[PDB]
């Protein structure tokens, strides 16, 4: 026939992440369908709102400076502490491993 | 003399084409399934003007998301509503959903 | 003793309790997809459905007034009576925004 | 040349580095991307995902559950005063609502 | 613009306004408070009241989604 | 004082009857003036957080117009005539 | 000639269809769509101060002012509705009482 | 001197079309700012909307085609026919003129 055409998802990442988080659990199909809605979302906000960041400082570039503030303003209290903590690490260790 | 001299894009003026062309079903949605749908509301009580006051608000409710999705549907030239259609038209509607694509 | 009657509100709490344990569709698949298929004619004629469409179509309905109906709740509530009534409902969507 | 391993590893991340690289590029967002966006992106969509398969994990040992469903997701989500209001205006599908009884409705004791 | 300057203390010190900057949030807030006592109102005379109450501001504000 | 070191009170009742008057009210409960200011306060809290966001990503000590309009924008209460 | 002139518009074709491509929406913008979207900025724009230079007429004012412009606005369904999540500085309200604050007769 | 930015905004063209619509009337500047705040605003929507098409629909071009999917979706029913209508003849006019 032909082989059905390519559908990207992150449902690797998030049975990845589920295997520190809970290593005895599983995950229905649906359930991973609303983890992708998710993801997408979030990414949209972020991205959306580090645009409009770049866009109203008159600068070409969305940087992980961008990142962080968009993750400021999007992100309740502790929820942004953690993220902003991960997203700093992530990269320090990034740059440092070049 | 009908009002229009151009109505070819519509389509409208289609029968026969296998059987089609639907009835008056706002009724199915029944009485039972609104009380069923006010109860995981938590409601107790409902007054017995509260099912068709409902069908009012349930069928604007879906002129609304069904417009917006065919308007995505039409713009991408299909002739089958897809589930991303009905998605971009909630999230439009600024009533998101979730585990049906985007 | 009489054949058993239980009080008026109290199958109500049960069915309640029933309905927020569980995550079903609680309108009829068939009714509802055939109510779809009617609307979508006031904009185009010979639509096709993906099912898929119709599914989500249905829990974005369902969603939508199971919340009016908690918004619909509190405005009874708020005038101290326990029964919801139209005028709950367009109080809950004009000021939600829904209407004006 | 090569001996490569992805910008994921790198940053010490599940999430792919690279594929969120390639997302804000097609995406529309600016004209240019920084090398260290992605990697903070990627780190965000990884801490929020562990967030909430932490409390739906817990949602389903709960129900005596190995497998998270649309319930789980629904009950870690609302019952989580900040992920309830991330997704304040999100919609779940089969997820439900909480068990909540007005205390009015209920009978006098 | 004191309560202004107070409130942008707690998030940063020494922040300067320019002065459009507090009639913008001035403009903002009246706007908001004139509209939810519009909202308000209709939920008194909802209760059979002519006075408004803070569980009419509260009801208010919880079907808005300003409130859990 | 502490009106000065909770300015919230400068917030008059008579300013608050005016607000309600232009909102239609007729009559107020004496509980309303108290309750207005925690509103008010948590509505400029929000806004006021989100605007200084954008002073400090701007790198500046000076909060401005469009930091406002802006932050009025992302809550969705879209302000026109400061810069939109 | 200029864009603006071909097209009939008061709007500027040029300025917008800069806007357009420097403003992050596509990698490419087609030259009809600066057109059309300059031609609706127009007309909206048009319909707005009609209205509310009607509405200063009826003040016997020769200039628009804020309130002007929201008398126009709230007083058109569809105005009203497309800008529903708008305010607008120095507008006010529309006069409007509940029936049940007024007395009796 | 000579600062003040040069900060662009569509007063002029306000002011051309309200000369077109009602020769003998002005407006204030805070008219004006609203005036000008209500273009940027509906701009952002018509164009956000038909980014959004184009992308959904895997088009790298936003045509005078996604700016009228854009206005149907934004505005309200009859504002909608006249702003289609006057999109559609300027269009027209500007390929008759070359
Ligand atoms: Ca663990
Ligand atoms: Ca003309
Ligand atoms: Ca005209
Ligand atoms: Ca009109
Ligand atoms: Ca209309
Ligand atoms: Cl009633
Ligand atoms: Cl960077
Ligand atoms: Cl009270
Ligand atoms: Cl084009
Ligand atoms: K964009």
């Amino acid at each position: 026939k032909r082989k059905r055409s390519r559908k990207e998802s992150y449902s690797i990442y998030v049975y990845k992440v589920l295997k520190q988080v809970h290593p005895d659990t599983g995950i229905s199909s649906k359930a991973m369908g609303i983890m992708n809605s998710f993801v997408n979302d979030i990414f949209e906000r972020i991205a959306g709102e580090a645009s409009r960041l770049a866009h109203y400082n008159k600068r070409s570039t969305i940087t992980s400076r961008e990142i962080q503030t968009a993750v400021r303003l999007l992100l309740p209290g502790e929820l942004a502490k953690h993220a902003v903590s991960e997203g700093t690490k992530a990269v320090t260790k990034y740059t440092s491993a070049k | 003399s009908g009002r229009g001299k151009g109505g070819k894009g519509l389509g409208k003026g289609g029968a026969k084409r296998h059987r089609k062309v639907l009835r008056d079903n706002i009724q199915g949605i029944t009485k039972p399934a609104i009380r069923r749908l006010a109860r995981r509301g938590g409601v107790k009580r409902i007054s017995g003007l509260i099912y068709e006051e409902t069908r009012g608000v349930l069928k604007v409710f879906l002129e609304n998301v069904i417009r917006d999705a065919v308007t995505y549907t039409e713009h991408a030239k299909r002739k089958t509503v897809t589930a991303m259609d009905v998605v971009y038209a909630l999230k439009r509607q600024g009533r998101t959903l979730y585990g049906f694509g985007g | 003793k009489k054949p058993h009657r239980y009080r008026p509100g109290t199958v109500a709490l049960r069915e309640i309790r029933r309905y927020q344990k569980s995550t079903e569709l609680l309108i009829r698949k068939l009714p509802f997809q055939r109510l779809v298929r009617e609307i979508a004619q006031d904009f185009k004629t010979d639509l096709r459905f993906q099912s898929s469409a119709v599914m989500a179509l249905q829990e974005a309905c369902e969603a939508y007034l199971v919340g009016l109906f908690e918004d619909t709740n509190l405005c009874a509530i708020h005038a101290k009576r326990v029964t919801i009534m139209p005028k709950d409902i367009q109080l809950a969507r004009r000021i939600r925004g829904e209407r004006a | 040349r090569a001996k490569a391993k992805t910008r994921s590893s790198r940053a010490g991340l599940q999430f792919p580095v690279g594929r969120v690289h390639r997302l804000l590029r097609k995406g529309n967002y600016s004209e240019r991307v920084g090398a260290g966006a992605p990697v903070y992106l990627a780190a965000v969509l990884e801490y929020l995902t562990a967030e909430i398969l932490e409390l739906a994990g817990n949602a389903a040992r709960d129900n005596k559950k190995t497998r998270i469903i649309p319930r789980h997701l629904q009950l870690a989500i609302r019952n989580d005063e900040e992920l309830n209001k991330l997704l304040g205006r999100v919609t779940i599908a089969q997820g439900g609502v909480l068990p909540n009884i007005q205390a009015v409705l209920l009978p006098k004791k």
